[PDB]
């Protein structure tokens, strides 16, 4: 009933923040510990407390009311949302595979190679792959010529992803040529790619759906749209990664459709997902 | 060993329905883009309480299409029918006994093995079944006639209604369901509960006949609708999100693997696809 439970930063689905030097978590927070190493030449850390808040933390805490657990929260140290690497899942699946976490929620997108190795819950958070671009690029969408066959074009169109995860997967699935060329773009992360499109450096962004239609929500000055009035190409959800069997995910399945059909989540996307834009 | 069997609903562009010709088999047709449309035989009835005659029909659509996908990949045969009361299903009481109708009743009855159709995963009915991932995410819209003017779900002549206003649903279906659960809603379900429709396709006929004037059901189909019959739009917009499902028994040996095939069709552009062949084009 006292459960391991794993997430990742991915504002504003789980935001982290410092914790008051009171050593106490308060408002809308909840505690969560981060393994921060010592050095590296040691496997000595410290775990280090930390307050969390978010759209999915604010379900984690109804799925604790109604389902009736309670919960140790912890960010994942090694790798992110989640990649089978030499056939050896790491990330937030990682952990749920290798039973560190009963649990992994945070901004975890369902997909059929996650499905194989963890339980999902329902989707609680629609999503797909999206594409960002600067207001009046002309793209029709991942099938645009000026992805799949780029050195068609002169210059060639720059667009880029996040390695490593759902989106990655995907574009190196079904769009091989695009995949290769694009990996010179790279984007560390959603804040770096953000600045590579204001400052003309990069023309598409290529990423989560609901991130980046957070992003595009918040843009000083609107100026970075997704394309096709916000257009997802294969669409699926995030949701709740249980290990397979789990005698968890019944109940939270149920929980997770009572939030919608009553209301509470509706709640959490204008608290948590609105957007000026 | 047994063939499953599927049990379906009327309601385009998910499944039509049509008469066989008069040698059993269904018409060759060709989709807007060229190809040839796969039709499956079906069984189903040809007015509430009188009896029902069970007769062969075509049908086709999106749903009969993924339905052919998920017979190839899992390696299973099917027999198709209609369900018998032509509803979705919802659980009603009886006396403190409760019952399901439509194809939430067939299936957990056994009367069907597999649930294909636009059928909406909701809390009530996941207690009962199982539910596959999404197969297509979508929510609820308002079709009116051209011309009606009202601003979407928190519009006055919804929220105040009369009967000058009148508005609706189809019965014992996942939107009277989510109006029957909400008590912020029970204005509107109390208006509703007097004009409720047998069908969706009777409803979105009383709209162009001006007995209705607006029709609540899922975005889905009402803008497929309104993409077709330009005396009909939606107004706006996706007030409630949800999506359909494959429903089976909670001990079905299929459900797995159904849910890895739906992700597989949305993860490498089959079901874009089909959105490409019936629904938006
Ligand atoms: N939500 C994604 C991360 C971002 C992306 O690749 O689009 C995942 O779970 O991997």
């Amino acid at each position: 009933n006292h459960l391991s439970i794993v997430t990742l930063e991915e504002a504003p689905f789980v935001i982290v923040e410092d914790i008051d030097p009171t050593e106490t978590c308060v408002r809308n927070t909840v505690p969560c510990r981060k393994f921060v190493k010592i050095n590296n030449s040691t496997n000595e850390g410290m775990n280090v407390k930390k307050c969390c808040k978010g759209f999915c933390i604010d379900i984690l805490k109804k799925l604790s009311r109604t389902v009736k657990f309670t919960y140790d929260l912890y960010l994942v140290t090694n790798g992110k949302h989640g990649k089978k690497v030499n056939n050896v899942w790491n990330g937030m699946i990682g952990e749920v595979v290798y039973q560190r976490a009963v649990m992994a929620v945070g901004s975890l997108t369902i997909n059929e190679e996650r499905s194989e190795v963890v339980d999902f819950s329902v989707p609680f958070v629609e999503t797909g792959i999206s594409v960002m671009v600067s207001r009046g690029t002309q793209v029709t969408g991942l099938s645009d010529k000026k992805f799949q066959r780029p050195h068609d074009y002169s210059p060639p169109f720059r667009f880029g992803t996040v390695p490593n995860g759902s989106t990655e997967r995907n574009i190196r699935n079904n769009y091989p040529y695009m995949h290769q060329y694009m990996t010179r773009f790279n984007q560390r992360g959603v804040e770096d790619a953000l600045v590579s499109l204001k400052t003309g450096k990069l023309d598409a962004f290529i990423y989560d759906a609901a991130v980046l239609n957070y992003k595009a929500g918040r843009d000083e000055g609107c100026k970075l749209v997704t394309i096709g009035s916000g257009y997802i190409f294969a669409t699926t959800g995030y949701g709740i990664a249980l290990q397979k069997g789990s005698p968890w995910k019944r109940q939270i399945d149920l929980a997770l459709l009572q939030f919608v059909g009553d209301g509470e989540m509706e709640e959490l996307e204008t608290l948590w997902l609105t957007g000026i834009c | 060993s047994t063939r499953l069997k599927i049990v379906t609903i009327h309601q385009e562009p998910f499944v039509y329905v049509k008469p066989t010709m008069s040698d059993g088999t269904c018409k060759e047709e060709f989709t807007v883009n060229g190809d040839p449309v796969k039709k499956v035989i079906c069984t189903g009835p040809n007015s509430p309480g009188s009896p029902r005659h069970t007769v062969p029909q075509c049908c086709y659509g999106f749903c009969i299409d993924l339905l052919i996908k998920l017979a190839r990949t899992m390696n299973f045969t099917y027999e198709v029918h209609l369900v018998a009361d032509g509803k979705f299903g919802t659980q009603e009481r009886v006396s403190n006994k409760k019952e399901w109708n439509g194809m939430m009743g067939e299936l957990l009855s056994g009367q069907a093995d597999m649930i294909v159709a636009p059928l909406t995963i909701n809390n009530e009915r996941a207690q009962y079944i199982e539910f596959s991932k999404p197969f297509k995410y979508q929510g609820l819209t308002i079709l009116v006639k051209k011309g009606t003017r009202i601003t979407g779900i928190n519009d006055p002549r919804l929220r105040n209604p009369s009967d000058k206003f009148i508005y609706a649903t189809v019965k014992q279906s996942s939107v009277d369901i989510y109006f029957r659960r909400q008590v912020e809603l029970s204005t509107m379900y109390r208006h509703m509960e007097k004009h409720n429709y047998e069908s969706a396709a009777e409803a979105i006929q009383a709209v162009r006949d001006n007995k209705l004037h607006a029709f609540i059901w899922d975005s889905a189909v009402l803008e497929f609708e309104a993409s077709q019959k330009c005396d009909l739009v939606t107004t706006g917009e996706l007030f409630f999100r949800s999506g359909f499902g494959i429903g089976m028994r909670k001990d079905s040996p299929w459900k797995q693997n159904v849910s890895l095939s739906i992700l597989k069709s949305h993860e490498n552009g089959f079901m874009e696809d089909l959105d490409k062949t019936w629904v938006r084009y």
